[PDB]
RNA sequence: GUUUAUUAAAAACACAGCACUGUGCAAACACGAAAGUGGACGUAUACGGUGUGACGCCUGCCCGGUGCCGGAAGGUUAAU
RNA sequence: GGCGGCCCCCUGGACGAAGACUGACGCUCAGGUGCGAAAGCGUGGGGAGCAAACAGGAUUAGAUACCCUGGUAGUCCACGCCGUAAACGAUGUCGACUUGGAGGUUGUGCCCUUGAGGCGUGGCUUCCGGAGCUAACGCGUUAAGUCGACCGCCUGGGGAG
């Protein structure tokens, strides 16, 4: 229940794939019985560097009260996903529940 | 003979020489010249008079490709940092940007040590 | 590190990048770096500056 | 100032070279500055504090 | 030899410190499904493969193809094979059958053996590389995509799946890493079973090269009735190549079918 | 050791590691005119060159010449 | 010694505290136990960029050279005989030492927290203060001036590591 602040970057224009693909990431968190403090559609925002060439991403952030048994599974199912630009995980010093 | 309007000026400033290298708005060659190869080849070819003459002599050729304005791309400076910029603009090619991306280069690649010098 | 000039009569507004990135980055690196002996030297210099 | 909603209002402490200025200029208490330092860190790596001009 | 169990040679108390000392990998009888290898060279007639001495080949492990994919299985034993130094093991499949498989270092527990199109990523019989992740270890490789195992043995030859290379044309291996063969080939995972039997000398001799054969021992030295050299008096001293065919570098290949090697940096 | 019974009876040396080497595989070798049988029920840590001289250190150096070949900037000047 | 981003696991040391429970189970150590900067042995390699050797063009009173392109080893190390030299209060074990006063920092008790910290107060660290002690630089109580438990080293040139 570590309070994993996790930002993941998917492919920019797949606005119809992603609403369900968050359901295909949260599905690992509920399994754990772990729980979502915040969960943010950051949208088609631009990039700091030229990664995976379409100069934007579809950014998603969440703050999960979820155990260590999920995070190497999450890391895997972001990484094995050819639609995932980059993905990163911060944790603890309380929870965030306020949007960005 | 190209009517590109836009050029991209790789100003090799430099520590030993001066080569003002214009590519097009896409990335292939367009026009160029130098100090050392224009009549100077030795311990005398990077000088603030030479670095301005390199740019002016690059401009005498570059004119034929139909090109009015440019950016400046810095990826290896030296004597003199602003001299080759002023000298393309003097010779009428408008400097609308300076892109100072220049690789230092940073610690771990540790560039040539040479004589203690 | 990207900086316009406008109307470009060779304006020379390009000048403010001396603050660090263009100009300060040569403290370590020139041909060659310093390699040995620059680490306690940074804090040695703090004592020459008390004036 | 430990967390997000306040550091989007405190970008005044970024000097023009794109870096966080030494507090000599206002004079803050150590606890509060050392809080804001970690609020800034999470906003750096998450690009919610988008550090210097081109990024 | 730095792994465990390493099994070291004895103290200097006898002429044989090595060979291999491993307990727990010879068993009997030679179990129902088996066969042997035949006589001496007998090619018909003037034999071209030198020195011979060809008795006792002897028995070999009859399991090739190994295409039994998604029927799950479990592990009784592991053995040896002296033809390949290998870590070969007894795999009971839960339809109603026993096989002999080319398994890695300690694949027993009796474990969770199962393979195939999409169904598993586990320890797995023969597994299509197009269906599964990237990795260092691969082993089997059906040498062209329906033929059979390129490697019949787990002797350290790490053949390595690269990711998105050239439309499915993977592997990063030994003598030519642009071998370029399709991920429609089958893996098993993986290439380290018995390091120990091959990371050290077995002997000077041991049974592997005197009870049933002779190896090479001569070609150039003695009697000029063979090689291009060299008079006698212990002198030789000349220019003597491997005629008509060459030796210490030249290459031999021009054309052939497949012939996919593409860069082959040599040395 | 019983090894070239037949000059020596070893004062021959068959070991066995290995850098390089033959082949990305109808793999090298082809005995036979047609086998594809050795190697294979097998992969370049299987199998072959040319050898190795317990074991463990140790293999400085030195490219003038001649090997080994491998190449392509360019001249000698053939089928084409 | 010695690592520079952050994290999952084994979760070092600690060490700020309402206390509970036992009453010196203690300190400090030689032979040994672990650790062990430079280096050799590796056994198989992971085989950028730079640069000893490697290889020369060059500056030639000889360069057997330093350049400058090209150049490995050093980068680091699974694993383990590693002694070992510059890791100096030229210096352990420490309790009592209570003129002190000044900073640099860390945690924290108490304030109409109108406050730049006021009244406090240990720890981590440095500053550098009498009576003495005393050459000359000045060191001035935790510091060499008192008092001490030892596991020590200390046998003069040159004989030696």
């Amino acid at each position: 229940m570590r309070h994993y602040e996790i930002v993941f970057m998917v492919h920019p224009d797949q606005s119809e794939q992603v609403p369900g693909m968050i359901e295909r990431y949260t599905a690992a968190i509920t399994g754990a019985e772990g729980k979502i403090h915040r969960l943010e559609d950051w949208g088609r925002r631009q990039l700091a560097y030229p990664i995976n060439k379409l100069h934007k991403a579809h950014y998603v952030l969440m703050n999960v009260e979820a155990p260590q048994e999920v995070i190497d599974e999450l890391e895997t199912t972001f990484r094995f996903n050819d639609a995932v630009i980059r993905s990163m995980v911060m944790r603890t010093k309380h929870a965030v529940t306020e949007a960005s | 003979r190209k009517q590109v309007s836009d050029g991209v000026a790789h100003i090799h400033a430099s520590f030993n020489n001066t080569i003002v290298t214009i590519t097009d708005r896409q990335g292939n060659a367009l026009g160029w010249a130098t100090a050392g190869g224009s009549g100077f080849r030795g311990s005398r070819k990077s000088t603030p008079f030479a670095a301005q003459v390199a740019a002016e002599r690059c401009a005498d050729a570059v004119k034929e490709y139909g090109i009015k304005n440019l950016e400046v791309m810095v990826k290896g400076p030296g004597p003199g940092r602003e001299s080759t910029i002023r000298a393309l603009n003097a010779a009428g090619f408008r400097i609308t940007n300076i892109t100072d991306v220049t690789p230092i280069p940073h610690n771990g690649c540790r560039p040539p040590k040479k004589r203690r010098v | 590190i990207k900086v316009r000039e406008n109307e470009p009569f060779d304006v020379a507004l390009r000048r403010f990048k001396r603050s660090c990135e263009k100009a300060g980055v040569l403290a370590e690196v020139r041909r060659r770096e310093f390699y040995e002996k620059p680490t306690t030297e940074r804090k040695r210099a703090k004592a020459s500056a008390v004036k | 100032e430990i967390d997000y909603k306040d550091i989007a209002t405190l970008k005044n402490y970024i000097t023009e070279s794109g870096k966080i200025v030494p507090s000599r200029i206002t004079g803050t208490r150590a606890k509060y500055q050392r809080q804001l330092a970690r609020a800034i860190k999470r906003a750096r790596y998450l690009s919610l504090l988008p550090y210097t001009d081109r990024h | 030899v730095k792994c465990k169990p390493t099994s070291p040679g004895r103290r200097h108390v006898v002429k044989v410190v090595n060979p291999e000392l491993h307990k727990g990998k010879p068993f009997a009888p030679l179990l129902e499904k088996n066969s042997k290898s035949g006589g001496r060279n007998n090619n018909g007639r003037i034999t071209t493969r030198h020195i011979g001495g060809g008795h006792k080949q002897a028995y070999r492990i009859v399991d090739f193809k190994r295409n039994k994919d998604g029927i799950p299985a479990v592990v009784e034993r592991l053995e040896y094979d002296p033809n390949r130094s290998a870590n070969i093991a007894l795999v009971l499949y839960k339809d109603g059958e026993r096989r002999y498989i080319l398994a890695p270092k300690g694949l027993k527990a009796g474990d969770q053996i199962q393979s195939g199109v999409d169904a598993a990523i586990k320890p797995g019989n023969t597994l299509p590389m197009r269906n599964i992740p990237v990795g260092s270890t691969v082993h089997n490789v059906e040498m062209k995509p329906g033929k059979g195992g390129q490697l019949a043995r787990s002797a350290g030859t790490y053949v390595q799946i690269v990711a998105r290379d050239g439309a499915y044309v993977t592997l990063r291996l030994r003598s030519g890493e642009m071998r370029k063969v399709e991920a429609d080939c089958r893996a098993t995972l993986g290439e380290v079973g018995n390091a120990e039997h091959m990371l050290r000398v077995l002997g000077k001799a041991g049974a592997a090269r005197w009870r049933g054969v002779r190896p090479t021992v001569r070609g150039t030295a003695m009697n000029p009735v063979d090689h291009p050299h060299g008079g006698g008096e212990g002198r030789n001293f000349g220019k003597h190549p491997v005629t008509p065919w060459g030796v210490q570098t030249k290459g031999k290949k021009t054309r052939s079918n497949k012939r996919t090697d593409k860069f082959i940096v040599r040395r």
